[PDB]
């Protein structure tokens, strides 16, 4: 099976099924054993794509189009309404921390020779 | 039930729900016969020179070197400047370079804009 | 070079209850459902008709790809195990062992003068073996990948030093 | 019972 | 068969749930007190909350799988644990699995506003949510004991492979980026 | 000036020597001639140092010379593993061209005349294309050399004209004179293409995405003596240029810049990531030098001062490296007798030193720090992101592909399962062991004090 | 000291006097006292059998005084003699003020830590120094690029002074 | 012995370093070594100055 | 809690803006207007290094917790009654601040109460 | 290894334990279930909480000195 | 973990097969080969080797499973597998 | 495993925020993402462990 000639320079190299080193069989006796490749026998011209430490097209339990939707439909589950929940933020019947010297004003980096205006809060 | 296990490229069709595979037939029977046979003669005279004494060299893989030539020099040679690959050599090429000048430029523009008044803060902005 | 009907199907037992075995756990369990996987495996014992027995694979095979473990449980030593070529690391060929220095052939000299006369058996059996095996070929080279064994007395089985020179799958 | 270990020369 | 691992797990899974007044209360329940009670995010407080519900679940799966019930192992047993050098290297932080909680939590200056008035519910729900933690899971686990076939569920087929992302993103990224490269 | 003479001297030197004793008469002096060469560092402040009417030399120029005078000792060294079986008038001529080119290296960087300079900076080429095409291995390593050769023509002739053009104009292209009688570029457009023509030349000499054919060309097919100077040196005969023709070309640099280093930004990516599909062993330095070389042109492009001194860190470093992993190719290389990269594998269980060379190599590659590597590219990464905030998004996502390939030749050569036909290995000499030494020790032990290495401008 | 502590200056240290209520025994007491007598002393002895060796001879070094010379400014156009003297001035002026900024940092560096975790309030005089140092940094050498010189900052001076001028006339009007 | 013999050589030769390093090295350069001051708290005394930090005032009598 | 699920299921009306009590004059509803005082000073507690946050209005009662803690050292089991005064202020602390969120709370209430009052009256 | 292991490798029964391999596993068994219910009747307050909250309806008009909607 | 003899493979196994039902426990013989000696069919080896991949943790290959059918042969092919040498 | 990520390493990540908290809590909107961060890793994570099989995989 020669490459399609659409407009690159495979030559008449043949076009090996687009399957991982790993899919081969491992009982199988390999003269490379690391690659699972035997000796002469044609390479896929994407041998390094292929091999088991790069990418592995092996099967999955569970079929491509429902591989991506449920992990999809995950993520889209937690961004969508934590959007919701940052608009609806949740808390505690609690009001502001009253704090003294104007708020700290001059130990928060406020400037000490402008007068501050004067942040007060009284008992209940 | 179940519907199915529906193939990708990254998510190939095992042997075992391939149909064919069970779609056994003498024709396809004979041609599976040779499958084997062009291998247990490749597996043979690998062997023959895996395993001789005197084999002090590094046995050459035919199929090895002919990778390299075909994914290094032989491109070329077999190119042709047919209208397919002039979009996908202007769409790699040109393309993101000048996709990158817009972003960059508008940018460098926008910043010297900004300075030029004086709205960037540059109070401690010395290590340039 | 053939999976023909017989293996097929004892290859597809061996993954159904060993999928089985990772699904129930329990070995109560497991036995239970191994014997109704056997029972329900012989049922149909007598299926002369071969068109409805490759029938009969196709229900063996769709839903044990849905019914197999997502999780599958694999032993170390074989394919996807945890331990699968762990020990590579220490396997170092035999031919190695020549390049020792002279002081680390001395280091261990008995085994040095075995190996030397290891070496030995292969030198002057090899041309009897690969001559053994050239008058054993069928034409247009082996139609099988299996090698042909001893003829004669004497002559070790051809091309033999590598399988028996393997390094120990325990090598340290 | 220990056997024999193969590696690579290290005197060099 | 090997007790001292036995007593090793237990204690330290419970540190790792929240055992009050152990070396994993004085933090994670101190923190679950101090997150929940706080302007924060809606439901981010639920994962803490959920999490800390599965963190005890899979807690309650180890002890159970591995050490309770049946020895399914290989019928040759070469189990042995009597070696010092593993009992003193655990008993060096089993005292401190024990221990360390209040050795750490006293002597420290307080550097945080500690949390003193709080409802009674929340203030418990780090100790709560990790007791159905063991229910629940316990119960499931025990799902295993009951002599009946297990249905592959959607969910935990889910679960099974990490949740779905090694499967797709170490596929389909790497693949389309690097073929690229050629 | 006390450099040139002694390696002239050693002209006479290798000519001589008995047969036996050209080798080693060559390797001492060479490493003899490391000592003046070691004076050149010690360096005044700000003022150049200038020791005579045509020869100065300064921060920029120190760390070169004392690379190229130290390098020759490691070709020395590398080539003595194939011109065993030459003749001794060949091996001979052989040491004649490597110290010629030391002669022309040592020159160019002391040049004060930009002339002077751009004569030795081309004639550097004349030793080359002799260790390349007579000396190569493969057989297209005669197209090696038109492709070498035609490249840097194509851009150094223009500069000869430019050059002759600023003679004439503004009366003289002393370095310090340029410097002093500097004149702001107007925005005329003949001053563009004087400009392109300025900097064209050192581009070439520069890999740039686009012109950089010859990067695979020569590199891979040229002798080991010839890939270390040619990828440690050479390319930075561009990088000193650069570096001192743009006192003149301001403030043209900074609008013309757009389409010169957005073109090595985004090539440095795509270069890195070539690396990534590689087949061929000795084309991964090649290109990672592409995608390294080409982090320097943003820096000289942007004239910051911390990116002045990036670029000169990482053009030491890289040159130090990227000679070193060519070494490691050559050994591997000439074991098994081919340059594919899947042919040898699980070589650390067989060389385990060797494995630990690989390991400093192309983790040093890497640019971890504190490396050389690391300072130099993250001084660049500092002064790019001052110029503009999307720099971090590219030059950063080159560490990305970075840190891949470099792994990537570790794991797929070293480590794994070692073929089990090759039964060539033998156990390495203390040559190569001490050539990796000899490459790595320098580059960790002047991690302590680079100062010597960041430039001019520290 | 060796250094001074005014161009270095270092704020009163005050630390309080152990007053250990607790009966039982203060362990940080002993690992000092240990430590001192154990190895405090030893490294001493070194120490001062190296001051007297080194108080035996006395070869002395001293301060490089330059000159001051005519800047870029009142530097003739295009005559090379005086610019290669302003060239050298500059720069040399240039590693002073980079010196300048540094101990202004180095200043503002022992500030914050010194402060702990009030840095806020006793370092703000610190911040105000290095705050129109380093404004004035930038009217001084800054973006002047890789090859910077003495007319370029020059040029850049000149720059502020006609858009100061200009602004302050329109301004006042 | 083996104890004693490997604190020498592990304990005791970095520590004669470590403290010639810092003390006439590394705190003979100014604003290598900053310290804490330690914080002090009404009532303390200090060595120097002896001058007591006046106490708190009354404190609003809370009791549980 | 249920201030939670009254804002967010019902009208928000009811329930204060969490960003912006107090919203009423706190004078008008609170006469005899002697603020929270200080029983510590700024001076102290910044010789005291206290961390902002724990800068609150029960400072008095870490200080002196900080002192007994130091001087007691290493008896990490004593200086108990000192951290017991510490949380009852900050429980004070934190009950002030649910009056004060109730009191927001009850004029709310009260404002809806007069409005409508005053509206359809006619 | 060796033969003569302070254990033997046994098949398929229970394996043998040495008296000393227990004592420490109900030492430490005993000593955290001593750790973390005793030190509950020290402070059980730490996980019962010191201070009651009381619910926002029973305080009074007086502390919060909100005035009803009479005038 | 000391290593197993050939008396001692031969005796593991010994065990596990004179355990299994449908065989007969005075009947088995090492060389007794299973489908005609014993009577047994070619859907009963299957379970035979996992039983015998079992207790010894290790997969056989399962083109070495249908051939793998005499018990002197089944000791063969672990021996060989694990070199293990008395 | 028991040692590099599993109680020093992996939680080195989480120890750059904290020497950083000087800085990190003055920009509120730079904490929204630590929080949804957080959340969503503690619930997958667990999530993975309760059907996991691997003796390191869940306690990972
Ligand atoms: C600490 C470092 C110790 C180094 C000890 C020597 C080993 C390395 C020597 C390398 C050669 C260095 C030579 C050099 O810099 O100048 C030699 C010099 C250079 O030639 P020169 O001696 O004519 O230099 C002229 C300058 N004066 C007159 C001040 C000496 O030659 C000799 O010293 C002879
Ligand atoms: C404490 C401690 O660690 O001290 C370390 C010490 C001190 O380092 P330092 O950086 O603190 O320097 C201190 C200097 N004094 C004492 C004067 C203040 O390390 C050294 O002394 C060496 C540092 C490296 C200096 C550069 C060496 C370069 C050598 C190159 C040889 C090969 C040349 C040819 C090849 C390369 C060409 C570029
Ligand atoms: C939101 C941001 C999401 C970012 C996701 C980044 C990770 C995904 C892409 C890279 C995946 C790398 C990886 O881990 O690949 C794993 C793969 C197979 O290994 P494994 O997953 O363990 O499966 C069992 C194998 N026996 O093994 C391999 O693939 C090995 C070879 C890898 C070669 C390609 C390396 C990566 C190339 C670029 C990928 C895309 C990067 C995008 C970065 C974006 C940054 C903003
Ligand atoms: C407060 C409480 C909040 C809610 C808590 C919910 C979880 C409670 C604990 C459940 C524990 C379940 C468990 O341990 O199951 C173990 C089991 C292991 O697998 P196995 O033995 O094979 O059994 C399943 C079938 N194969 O595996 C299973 O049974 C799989 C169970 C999967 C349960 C997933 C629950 C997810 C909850 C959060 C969803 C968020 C969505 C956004
Ligand atoms: C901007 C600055 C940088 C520019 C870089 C790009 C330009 C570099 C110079 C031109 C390219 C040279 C490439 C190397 C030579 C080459 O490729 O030769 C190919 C070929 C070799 O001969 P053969 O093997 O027989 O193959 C014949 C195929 N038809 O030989 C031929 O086919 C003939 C080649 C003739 C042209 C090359 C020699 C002259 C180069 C300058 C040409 C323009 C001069 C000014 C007008
Ligand atoms: C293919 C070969 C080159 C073809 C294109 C040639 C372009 C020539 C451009 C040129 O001459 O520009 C004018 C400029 C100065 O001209 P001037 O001497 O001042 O005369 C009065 C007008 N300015 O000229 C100069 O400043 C001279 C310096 C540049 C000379 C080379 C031309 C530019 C680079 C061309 C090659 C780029 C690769
Ligand atoms: C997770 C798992 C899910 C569950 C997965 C397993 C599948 C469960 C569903 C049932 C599917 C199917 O009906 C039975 C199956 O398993 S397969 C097909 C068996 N079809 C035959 O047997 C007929 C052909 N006949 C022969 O091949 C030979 O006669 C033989 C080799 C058997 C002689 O051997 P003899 O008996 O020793
Ligand atoms: C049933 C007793 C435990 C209840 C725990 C509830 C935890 C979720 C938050 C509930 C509201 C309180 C915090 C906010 O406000």
């Amino acid at each position: 099976e020669p490459y399609p000639d659409d407009g690159m320079g495979y030559g008449d190299y043949p076009k090996l099924p687009d399957r991982s080193q790993q899919e081969r069989d491992p009982w199988y006796d390999w003269d490379h054993p690391d690659l699972r490749l035997n000796w002469g026998e044609p390479i896929h011209w994407d041998l390094d794509m292929y091999i088991r430490n790069r990418v592995d097209t092996s099967p999955t339990p569970v079929s491509w189009n429902t591989m991506c939707k449920h992990l999809s439909g995950f993520v889209a589950f937690m961004l969508f309404m934590f959007w919701v929940g940052e608009i609806y933020p949740s808390y505690q019947p609690v009001g502001p921390k009253q704090y003294p010297y104007n708020d700290l004003y001059l130990e928060r980096g406020g400037d000490p020779t402008k007068e501050p205006e004067p942040v007060v809060h009284y008992e209940i | 039930s179940f519907p199915k296990y529906k193939p990708s490229r990254l998510a190939t069709l095992p042997a075992t729900l391939d149909p064919a595979e069970y779609d056994i037939s003498p024709e396809t029977r004979k041609a599976q016969a040779e499958r084997l046979a062009i291998r247990s003669r490749l597996k043979r005279e690998y062997l023959l020179q895996y395993n001789d004494p005197n084999r002090l060299g590094v046995i050459e893989d035919p199929a090895l070197i002919r990778w390299t030539y075909a994914r290094s020099a032989n491109i070329y040679p077999n190119f042709r400047p047919t209208p397919k690959t002039s979009l996908l050599g202007a769409l790699f090429g040109i393309g993101p370079l000048f996709f990158w000048y817009y972003v960059f430029k508008t940018d460098r523009d926008k910043k010297e804009k900004l300075i030029q008044e004086g709205k960037l803060d540059q109070t401690f902005n010395i290590s340039y | 070079a053939y999976l023909t009907h017989q293996q097929k199907v004892l290859r597809l037992y061996k993954r159904a209850l060993r999928h089985l075995e990772s699904w129930c756990v329990h070995r109560d369990k497991y036995r239970y459902f191994a014997c109704l996987m056997r029972a329900r495996f012989d049922e149909h014992k007598n299926e002369k008709d071969m068109v409805k027995a490759t029938q009969l694979l196709r229900q063996a095979e769709e839903e044990f790809w849905y019914g197999q473990h997502p999780q599958p449980y694999i032993f170390p030593e074989s394919p996807g195990g945890t331990s699968y070529e762990r020990y590579e690391c220490y396997k170092v060929p035999e031919w190695c062992l020549d390049d020792w220095h002279p002081s680390e052939k001395a280091m261990y000299p008995d085994y040095f003068a075995k190996r030397e006369q290891w070496k030995r058996l292969r030198r002057e059996s090899w041309e009897r073996e690969v001559k053994q095996l050239q008058e054993e070929t069928p034409p247009g080279g082996p139609r099988t990948e299996a090698l042909p064994p001893a003829r004669k007395e004497g002559d070790l089985p051809p091309l033999w030093w590598h399988i028996v020179t393997r390094p120990r799958e325990r090598p340290m | 019972k220990r056997l024999f270990i193969i590696k690579p020369s290290g005197f060099y | 068969a090997m007790p001292f691992t036995t007593t090793a797990l237990i204690i330290g899974s419970l540190a790792l749930t929240g055992m009050p007044y152990l070396t994993g209360f004085y933090s994670k329940d101190l923190i679950i007190e101090a997150v929940n009670m706080s302007y924060t995010n809606a439901w981010a407080l639920l994962m803490t909350l959920i999490a800390t519900s599965l963190t005890a679940a899979y807690s309650t799966r180890i002890i159970f799988f591995a050490f309770l019930g049946k020895p399914r192992f290989p019928p040759l047993v070469l189990i042995n644990e009597n070696n010092p050098l593993l009992i003193n290297s655990i008993k060096r932080l089993l005292i401190g699995s024990i221990f360390a909680g209040f050795i750490i939590s006293n002597n420290i200056p307080p550097m945080t506003v500690p949390n003193t008035t709080m409802p009674l519910y929340m203030k418990m729900t780090a100790l709560i949510v990790t007791i159905m933690g063991f229910m629940l899971a316990l119960e499931l686990n025990n799902t295993t004991y009951y002599l009946k076939f297990k249905y592959p569920s959607q969910t935990y087929k889910f679960s099974n492979m990490l949740g779905y992302y090694p499967s797709i993103m170490h596929r389909l990224p790497t693949y389309h980026n690097l073929s690229m490269s050629q | 000036l006390k450099i040139i003479i002694p390696t002239t001297m050693l002209l006479p030197m290798t000519w001589m020597s008995k047969h036996n004793m050209i080798w080693i008469n060559a390797t001492v002096h060479s490493l003899l001639i490391s000592l003046i060469s070691l004076s050149l560092l010690n360096q005044l402040g700000e003022n150049s140092l200038n020791f005579s009417l045509t020869f100065f030399s300064d921060s920029l120029s120190a760390p070169l010379l004392v690379l190229t005078t130290w390098l020759l000792p490691l070709m020395l060294m590398a080539s003595q593993s194939h011109l065993s079986k030459e003749t001794t008038t060949r091996k001979k001529l052989y040491i004649t061209m490597l110290i010629l080119l030391q002669l022309f290296l040592i020159m160019t960087f002391t040049a004060t005349e930009l002339i002077l300079f751009y004569i030795l900076f081309e004639a550097t080429l004349v030793p080359t294309l002799i260790i390349i095409t007579r000396w190569g291995n493969q057989t297209e390593r005669l197209n090696a050399g038109l492709y070498f050769l035609f490249y840097t023509l194509a851009g150094s002739l223009p500069l000869l004209v430019a050059l002759v053009y600023i003679q004439n104009t503004t009366g003289s292209l002393n370095f310090l004179i340029i410097h002093y009688w500097s004149h702001p570029l107007s925005n005329s457009w003949s001053n563009i293409f004087m400009w392109l023509a300025c900097i064209m030349a050192f581009m070439v000499k520069m890999p740039l995405y686009g012109l950089h054919l010859w990067l695979p060309k020569a590199h891979v097919e040229a002798p080991i003596a010839g890939s270390m100077v040619l990828a440690a040196v050479l390319l930075k005969l561009g990088g000193y240029g650069m570096m001192r023709i743009t006192t003149i070309l301001n403030p043209l640099t900074n609008y013309m810049a757009y389409p010169f280093l957005m073109l090595s930004m985004w090539g440095m990516i795509m270069t890195s990531s070539i690396c990534l599909r590689q087949t061929d062993l000795k084309s991964l330095i090649a290109y990672s030098s592409v995608s390294h070389m080409a982090l320097v042109i943003v820096a000289i492009m942007i004239q910051t001062p911390w990116s002045f001194m990036g670029a000169t860190a990482l053009m030491i470093a890289h040159g130090l490296t990227s000679s070193m992993l060519f070494c490691l190719a050559n050994t591997n290389y000439e074991r098994v007798h081919s340059r594919t990269m899947i042919l040898a594998r699980g070589l650390q269980t067989l060389l385990p030193l060797m494995a630990t060379w690989w390991l400093m190599a192309s983790l040093t590659n890497l640019a971890l720090p504190p490396s050389i590597n690391l300072i130099g590219e993250l001084f660049i990464i500092t002064a790019s992101f001052s110029w503009s905030n999307i720099t971090i998004i590219l030059m950063g996502m080159n560490m990305m592909i970075t840190a891949l390939y470099s792994l990537y030749m570790l794991i797929t050569t070293q480590r794994g399962k070692y073929t089990h036909h090759i039964n060539n290995i033998k156990a390495s000499f203390t040559r190569e062991n001490a050539l990796m030494a000899l490459h790595i020790l320098p580059l960790l032990l002047l991690t302590l004090n680079p100062k010597m290495i960041l430039g001019p401008l520290y | 000291d060796s250094w001074d502590k005014d161009v270095y200056p270092e704020p009163p240290r005050r630390t309080p006097a152990p007053a250990p209520q607790t009966s039982l025994p203060n362990p940080v007491t002993y690992l000092t006292k240990i430590f001192d007598l154990l190895v405090d002393r030893p490294v001493t002895l070194a120490r001062e059998f190296i001051e007297q060796q080194h108080a035996k001879n006395r070869y002395y070094y001293y301060h490089r005084e330059f000159r001051r010379v005519p800047d870029i400014t009142e530097c003739e156009e295009k005559d090379i003699l005086c610019m290669f003297e302003a060239e050298m001035q500059w720069r040399r002026d240039y590693k002073v003020d980079q010196e300048i900024v540094n101990i202004i940092q180095e200043r503002l560096k022992a500030c914050q830590q010194r402060e702990g975790e009030s840095y806020r309030q006793n370092c703000a005089k610190e911040l105000e120094q290095f705050t129109q140092v380093s404004k004035a940094f930038q009217d001084r050498y800054s973006d002047l690029g890789a090859h910077y010189s003495a007319r370029k900052c020059l040029a850049k001076q000149k720059q502020r002074m006609l858009a100061e001028r200009k602004a302050a006339k329109e301004a006042a009007a | 012995y083996r104890h004693s013999i490997f604190a020498v050589t592990h304990v005791l030769i970095p520590v004669w370093i470590i403290h010639y390093y810092l003390k006439y090295h590394v705190t003979a350069k100014p604003y290598t070594v900053v310290e804490r001051k330690p914080r002090i708290f009404p009532g303390d005394t200090i060595l120097e100055t002896g001058e007591v930090i006046p106490l708190m005032k009354e404190f609003p009598d809370q009791h549980h | 809690g249920a201030h939670l699920a009254r804002r967010y299921l019902g009208d928000a009306s009811k329930e204060p803006d969490p960003l912006r009590m107090p919203t009423f004059p706190p004078d008008y509803g609170f006469p005899e207007r002697k603020e929270r005082e200080m029983v510590a000073t700024q001076q102290e507690m910044n010789d005291a290094q206290l961390m902002l946050q724990q800068r609150d209005y029960c400072a008095h009662y870490l200080i002196q917790l900080l002192k007994c803690k130091r001087d007691s050292f290493p008896n990490f089991l004593a200086c108990k009654h000192e951290q017991h005064d510490w949380d009852y202020c900050e429980h004070l602390d934190y009950v002030k601040r649910m009056k004060e969120f109730e009191r927001e709370r009850r004029l709310l209430q009260r404002k809806k109460r007069r409005e409508q009052r005053e509206a359809e009256m006619a | 290894a060796g033969g003569g292991v302070h254990i033997e490798p046994r098949y398929r029964q229970f394996p043998q334990l040495t008296r000393s391999q227990l004592i420490q596993a109900e030492f430490f068994s005993a000593t955290m279930w001593f750790w973390i219910l005793w030190r509950f009747w020290h402070d059980s307050d730490a996980v019962l909480g010191h201070f009651p909250y009381p619910d926002p309806s029973q305080w009074t008009d007086e502390e919060l000195g909100i005035l009803p909607d009479d005038e | 973990a000391p290593p197993l003899t050939l008396e001692a493979i031969k005796d593991r196994v010994l065990y596990v097969l004179k355990l299994y039902d449908k065989i007969d426990p005075e009947k088995l013989s090492v060389n007794s080969h299973f489908m005609k000696d014993l009577g047994l069919d070619s859907l009963d080896q299957v379970e035979i080797i996992m039983a015998m991949e079992d207790e010894f943790g290790f997969e056989i290959p399962d083109i070495d499973a249908e051939k793998l059918m005499c018990p002197q042969e089944i000791v063969d092919y672990i021996a060989d597998k694990k070199d293990v040498y008395e | 495993s028991a040692l590099l990520h599993s109680s020093t390493m992996v939680v080195a990540g989480v120890f750059l925020l904290i020497r950083f908290y000087p800085l990190m809590e003055t920009n509120k909107l730079v904490q929204t993402m630590t929080l949804c961060l957080g959340a969503i890793t503690t619930l997958f994570t667990a999530l993975c462990a309760i059907t996991q099989n691997d003796i390191k995989k869940i306690v990972a």
